């Protein structure tokens, strides 16, 4: 099994879940996170004063697959959350050795 | 430009539109679906609610005056976040 | 070593956590996180209109472990979160390969 | 290629982050979170009543590196946050089997 | 019904206790032990602090209605909240 | 004794000083640089914003003052706070 973990623009979601949800893919987890990279935030004025906005909002969606369905579920997610502007953020895939369900015990495969 | 803010209760919200200079409208991403216009101009920040109904209703005006003044990106944009959210 | 990763309900979280310190696991790190999955909300009401919360409340606790206590801290959770209806949460296994402590720079076993 | 992630004192991130980015390290990813350890809360005092604060606020810099760059990172984050003084925080490290960068479907090293 | 708030000093709240239609009875997870009373129907968001030997009374008066009513239940839901939380 | 807020719009805020009993200032750690007035003894939290120059003139102020008192050991910290921020 492997975490699949997205960071997208935050009114991507609504896309990024339906896409999820259709493919069979039913349970995720989103962290309110800030990112720093390539994207600038507009150098905005408040008090009639200049300041910019270093660390952009984003949310990082979070969801365990098996194995097989890693290309699937990147390829639902890069169409959902995608805009073709620098920011559409980022895909990281990293192992998972062990899955549990709390409220049962059941574990792996049966625990997502 | 991508404008979020928290709301205590609701958690993060997405401007939809900029109402005018002093005010936003916003939308609930976690839940489907409130709407608060929100003052730009205030300390204390205030979350008026919207109704849904009414909340379509001020977009599709916009809609309207964006393609009356030739304004076709910020249209498209703003087509786009309608379709989305309603 | 590995990273113990529990979704768990917040109200839960003094529970977890004094299960953990009795069993000797003195440090642990909590985020806030929305979970989608089979429990739903409560589809309520605010201005007398309906709607219904999509992504729901929850705290991811993380906590870096030796191999060999990984079982022990899973059983720990796992009692002092549950409640037997759905949206209990899940724990989640994976590698760490190194940890350092900043204030040091002690590394491994040393480092937690 | 690895994550490296920082739990850091919060009002370190921008030295952290100039010194990233002084290595050439342009991308970063964070999130607030919430540490229980060693350090304490101290004692206070709001409507002339006692309380502790049990789980401090802290921030998790997350940053995807190659895995010859693991080391330069670790060392520049350590002496931005250091302060010497209990709570400094912990660095881990984990394995990411690859990167996706959403806007173009690019891979691994070409993606961060 | 598991409800929480955002504070923003004190962070993540939960609620302990549904007061009325309009104000529900607030604990912080993050420090022990703080309390709020927080109104429902009110565009800002104000934080009633509320003493702990308050909050304590004010709880043990809606269990002792609440076996009256046999709304058991209830009851035991907040019982155990009174446990873990006093 | 470090000491945050959250901000709704700007997010996290980190005190850079105590400028008595009831009052706090703040300045954004996700923004470059934004800079509030908070009050302690307030039910609403109101941020009330203060420009750069004037944090500036603050801070100068109390670092004055401090080692005028020989207050060393809070004088160097807020000597760090400051070089950090402006
Ligand atoms: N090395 C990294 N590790 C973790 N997260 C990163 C890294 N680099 C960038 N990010 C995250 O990905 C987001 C997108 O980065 P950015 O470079 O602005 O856009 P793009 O992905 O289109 O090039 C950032 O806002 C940040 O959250
Ligand atoms: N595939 C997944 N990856 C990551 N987190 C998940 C996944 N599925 C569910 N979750 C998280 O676990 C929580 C519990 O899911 P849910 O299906 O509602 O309850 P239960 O675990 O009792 O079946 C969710 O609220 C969500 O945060
Ligand atoms: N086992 C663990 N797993 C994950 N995070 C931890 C663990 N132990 C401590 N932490 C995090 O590291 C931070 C520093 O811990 P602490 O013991 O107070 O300081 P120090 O690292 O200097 O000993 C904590 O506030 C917490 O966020």
């Amino acid at each position: 099994m492997k975490k699949v973990e997205a960071i997208i623009r935050p009114f991507k979601l609504d896309e990024v879940k339906i896409a999820l949800v259709n493919a069979g893919i039913v349970g995720m987890t989103v962290s309110e996170v800030r990112g720093f990279g390539r994207q600038k935030g507009q150098t905005e004025r408040y008090r009639g004063s200049e300041y910019t906005v270093e660390f952009l909002q984003k949310l990082k969606v979070e969801i365990v697959v098996e194995d097989n369905q890693v290309d699937m579920v990147v390829d639902k997610i890069i169409a959902a959350a995608r805009t073709g502007e620098i920011g559409d953020g980022k895909i990281f895939i990293s192992p998972v050795e062990q899955v549990i369900r709390i409220r049962t015990g059941e574990k792996n495969t049966e625990a997502v | 430009s991508e404008t979020y803010i928290n709301h205590p209760t609701w958690g993060l919200l997405y401007r939809i539109c900029m109402v005018d200079e002093s005010q936003d409208l916003f939308t609930t991403l976690y839940a489907q679906r409130l709407f608060f216009l929100v003052g730009n101009d205030i300390k204390a920040i205030k979350f008026q609610p919207i109704g849904r109904t009414e909340a379509r209703m001020l977009l599709e005006n916009r809609l309207r005056n964006l393609r009356r003044n030739g304004q076709s990106q910020e249209y498209d944009q703003l087509q786009s976040v309608f379709q989305r959210t309603f």
